[PDB]
């Protein structure tokens, strides 16, 4: 529909709107339908002289391309360093948006020229699209002591950096330890549908940028992983799989003090814990397992539990009482 | 797979294909931004300039350079001048006020 | 207790004239007031800019003259323009765009009307004709320096505010003394006014007319240039014969900065100019 | 890269083959009323839910639309199950009710949640190590958040 | 059978020679972005030029000369008369490295040490 809007919108006089013709452009062709817009987001990021739509660009380029992880930071590739810093910080965003939820390395092994520069704008979404990736990965699947140990490095070199650097700094460093590991975001669901608040929360978060209370909109877009085993909505089960992997490659690294096969995983009471798209292959129900859905549990979700013997000892499990919470 | 491989491929060729006119786009904007730059880092080069004597080359593209008033000053040179004008004893011209060389004078 | 984070709007009215007025920018002391209208809080918009004349005492208190000021003033009014000033400039010629003690206690004498009170410098004299470098200062409060010193919110623009870096003047003496970001506004008429005068300025009248002239001058001066253009080529031709020993010699890094293509690759985009107005030539000969 | 112009009826004229199968399959309507997001692709499914009689299927398929997919087609889909039923009647109220609240998702989440949290005094204390009261003071309540 | 096989075969034999067109639209966007590259750091490099062009606004640096350290990392650099700027020297450089009697870079506002001289 709005083809024409945008299109009549895109020669504007004002560089804001022309910035909001691209913002506008990306929410209207999520999912990669398009390789005509495309064109002209990478023509404004080229041609035009003002750096706010240049920076402004390839953010809807990630949310159109949000699809495919592989084929986005080759073609941002050149654009890691740009001709001036703001393509640069954009490149730092769309990187960020592309490969976020994802174990992608081909923007993780950019972003070490990314971390060390003259200028604070890519030093800063450098640590900001370098948090968006690590978030829910391992490190005895990948080598990340590196983005680690410099992510580490800023709060001790707070002293001798930028004052803007720093709070994308340590605010990158909440990113790690949003939610206690547990929470993290998705672009899109189980389904292969996307969802509307997470593209919110993640494009009006990317536009703290101009105005910094606007980024409190990143919780819209959390996702947490877990499954569901939920069989009436009044009684909670126990639920017991296995995983047919190392229970230790999977934990929390573990801090500092500062004063070959798990034989059950330890998702129970449905707490199921964090859990990673790559250990819905390996999850295994058990044989011996007393009861059991209709539906064959074969990929994470959310799903019901069917009793299978329909006797007595259902065990009943209570609810917590009041606190923090209600 | 196999038949599904074709049309699954097509979506490569497109978007293999979107980075021609891409490419076209940035070596047709860049190198005008390259004379861009060219001709305003030209255009710092000045006739007006103050004209100094060289001393010693400390190390390479970074000099010293004897002022007209007697005091030494450290000036890194600038990349274009090649080496033959590093003669020790030359007669160099810096800028009035960037003070970087633009060319030595033939004594 | 408050305070907001402001950005300055410039138009190029304001500009010329302070361009004008540092054209005026003589050794001397000069003296200027900024006009506009405050809108909100945290931006503010010039528009009107005239310059006044010279005192021997230079810029002070006492250099401004209040019923000439507020009778120049008046007859702006009865004009199209009922702007109230929004704050006064000056130019500080050599020793630096920073703010003396007269500077300051004039800034704060006409600060006490408005808050805002902008103090810009222009110094076109050790700027360069490359870049127009300008910034707007700011006066901070003394009571403030037990607090943090600018709790100014929206950190972004402050990358572009590290531009001035001068590692004695804006940290050298930035305690007491801020300074304030500077944007612009171009509207379309003005785009394309100045564009077309622009392009017009480097255009010719009826544009025909200088054409077929350096299409002759291909005739009659730029074949010398021709000749000479062959002379630098063969006069490289000369040095890269030589090359071919040494490349059949060493192959391993590179010792000369001078470079032989890039050079001629231009002797040849020249050279091209008579290509060029050959078809103006068989345009002209055709109607 | 569809178009949707033959998309969406290629989906609705492929879900006609399950409802011919002796069970109807989940993945399949969840992929079509994903994409082709259709009131009348959902109004037969729903009301199969009471010719069905069967509980237990429906709460996952109701789960995941209600977790999914739309938010004005849901704004649209539970009024028209607000149509369905009573203006086995005690048994299909608690169903459609309850199917229709989306916060038991919300008070699970607040159990797991409130019983999976890990905080660690280095990271909040390396933030008050580095804590200035400008810039920072909101980096670091925002890494609280 | 034999369609699988032979005519989308060769279909597919021809979705592979496509594969070499997509080789050679490869290789171009491959040495076209290298050749992209090279103008980008050519053009950034200049740019980084007039990254030095403040640096040229400095009316170049001085020439320091200390003759004498001092323990309190407040050197005595002997300067160009009217000078003998003692002043701490920048932070990346030790003090110590710097011997006495020699000649070294010094800027000339902010008096921040470059690099030991012969
Ligand atoms: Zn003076």
């Amino acid at each position: 529909e709005a083809d024409a809007l945008i299109e009549s919108l895109c020669r504007d006089k004002d560089p804001i709107l022309r910035r909001s013709g691209m913002y506008t452009v990306a929410m209207a062709y999520c999912g990669s339908g398009n390789n005509k817009a495309i064109r002209r987001l990478l023509h404004v990021a080229v041609s035009d002289v003002n750096d706010d739509v240049r920076r402004a660009a390839v953010e809807s380029l990630g949310f159109i391309l949000f699809r495919t992880p592989e084929q986005c930071p080759s073609v941002v590739s050149l654009l890691s360093e740009s001709y001036n810093p703001h393509v640069r910080y954009g490149a730092a965003m769309a990187l960020g948006i592309c490969c976020a939820g994802t174990g992608n390395k081909e923007a993780i092994n950019l972003l070490e020229p990314m971390t060390n520069d003259p200028v604070n704008y890519v030093r800063q979404g450098a640590l900001i699209a370098s948090a968006l990736i690590m978030i829910q990965q391992t490190e005895i699947t990948c080598p990340k002591v590196n983005q680690f140990r410099q992510l580490y490095s800023k709060v001790i070199n707070d002293k001798h950096d930028d004052v803007m650097a720093k709070f994308g700094a340590i605010l990158a460093q909440g990113i790690l330890d949003a939610g206690g590991h547990n929470v993290t975001i998705s672009l899109q669901s189980r389904t292969g549908h996307t969802h509307m608040p997470s593209v919110v929360g993640v494009l009006v978060f990317t536009q703290f940028w101009f105005w910094f209370p606007l980024s409190h909109f990143l919780s819209l877009a959390y996702t947490p992983t877990c499954v569901i085993g939920l069989n009436k909505d009044l009684k909670m089960p126990k639920v017991q799989y296995k995983s047919n992997c190392k229970p230790s490659t999977f934990a929390y690294p573990a801090p500092l003090e500062v004063p070959s096969i798990t034989a059950k995983a330890k998702k129970k009471e449905k707490n199921p814990a964090r859990v990673m798209p790559a250990q819905l292959k390996v999850l295994t129900m058990p044989e011996t397992c007393r009861y059991q859905p209709f539906k064959p549990l074969s990929i994470g979700g959310i799903i019901i539990l069917k009793d299978t013997s329909e006797d007595i000892e259902e065990l009943v499990e209570p609810v917590a009482a009041h606190g923090p919470k209600i | 797979d196999l038949y599904s491989r074709y049309k699954k491929l097509q979506q490569e060729l497109e978007f293999l294909e979107v980075q021609e006119e891409y490419i076209k786009d940035e070596q047709k904007n860049l190198k005008k931004e390259f004379l861009h730059a060219q001709e305003e880092v030209k255009r710092i080069q000045s006739i007006p300039l103050v004209i100094g004597q060289f001393l010693e080359a400390v190390d390479q593209n970074t000099a010293i350079v004897g002022s007209t008033t007697g005091s030494n000053y450290y000036v890194r040179i600038l990349s274009t001048i090649d080496r033959e004008l590093l003669k020790p004893n030359a007669s160099v011209a810096l800028h009035k006020h960037s003070n970087a060389l633009v060319d030595v004078l033939p004594p | 207790a408050v305070d907001t984070a402001e950005q300055v709007y410039i138009s190029s009215l304001a500009l010329l004239k302070m361009l004008k007025h540092g054209r005026a920018g003589v050794p001397m002391e000069v003296m200027g007031l900024m006009l506009g209208e405050f809108v909100d809080d945290y931006t503010v918009r010039v528009i009107d800019v005239f310059a006044m004349p010279q005192s021997g005492t230079g810029v002070s208190v006492e250099a401004v003259d209040p019923v000439f000021q507020a009778k120049m003033l008046d007859m702006l009014k009865q004009t199209g323009r009922p702007e109230m000033v929004v704050g006064w400039y000056h130019s500080h010629p050599g020793f630096g765009c920073w703010l003396s003690g007269v500077d300051i206690n004039t800034q704060q004498s006409f600060e006490a009307l408005s808050e805002r009170a902008v103090a810009v410098v222009v110094d076109p004299i050790q700027s360069v004709k490359g870049k127009v470098v300008i910034d707007a200062f700011r006066l901070i409060n003394a009571n403030m320096m037990v607090l943090g010193h600018e709790p100014r919110q929206t950190t972004s623009n402050l990358g572009h505010l590290n531009k001035p870096s001068i590692q004695a003047l804006i940290h050298g003496l930035n305690r007491h003394y801020y300074s304030i970001t500077i944007n612009y506004r171009k509207n379309e008429l003005e785009q394309k006014m100045l564009l077309n005068l622009h392009k017009k300025s480097w255009m010719e009248g009826l544009t025909l007319q200088d054409y077929s002239e350096h299409c002759k001058h291909n005739e009659s001066v730029v074949k010398e240039m021709l000749e000479l253009a062959k002379n630098y080529n063969k006069a490289v031709e000369e040095e890269d014969k030589m090359t071919p020993e040494q490349l059949a010699i060493k192959n391993v890094g590179k010792q000369d900065p001078k470079r032989h293509l890039e050079e001629h690759v231009d002797v040849l985009m020249t050279s091209n100019i008579v290509q060029c107005l050959a078809a103006m030539l068989d345009t002209v000969v055709f109607k | 890269m569809q178009n949707k112009q033959f998309r969406n009826k290629v989906l609705r004229v492929l879900v006609k083959i399950y409802m011919n199968l002796e069970k109807p399959d989940f993945i399949n309507v969840c992929q079509c009323l994903i994409f082709l997001d259709d009131p009348q692709a959902v109004s037969d499914i729903l009301e199969k839910l009471v010719k069905e009689d069967n509980l237990l299927m429906a709460y996952q398929i109701c789960f995941d639309l209600y977790e999914s997919a739309s938010q004005q087609f849901l704004s649209s889909v539970i009024q028209n199950l607000r149509t369905v039923g009573t203006p086995e009647p005690k048994d299909q109220t608690l169903k459609m009710i309850k199917i229709l609240s989306g916060e038991m998702a919300i008070e699970l989440h607040l159990q797991f949640l409130i019983r999976n949290n890990n905080t660690d005094l280095m990271i909040l204390k390396n933030t008050k190590d580095a804590v200035r009261n400008s810039v920072c003071h909101t980096a670091t309540v925002i890494a609280n958040s | 059978l034999e369609e699988g096989k032979a005519g989308s075969g060769l279909r597919q034999y021809y979705l592979s020679k496509i594969e070499e067109l997509q080789l050679i639209v490869n290789d171009k966007s491959q040495n076209l972005r290298r050749l992209q590259a090279q103008r980008n750091e050519l053009n950034a490099k200049v740019r980084l030029l007039r990254e030095e062009l403040q640096l040229l606004q400095e009316q170049g640096s001085y020439v320091g000369e200390v003759v004498r350290a001092m323990d309190k990392k407040k050197v005595l650099v002997k300067v160009h008369p009217e000078g003998k700027f003692v002043v701490d020297v920048d932070k990346n450089i030790d003090i110590n490295d710097v011997t006495p009697n020699c000649r070294v870079a010094l800027r000339n506002d902010s008096y921040t040490l470059h690099k030991i001289l012969p």
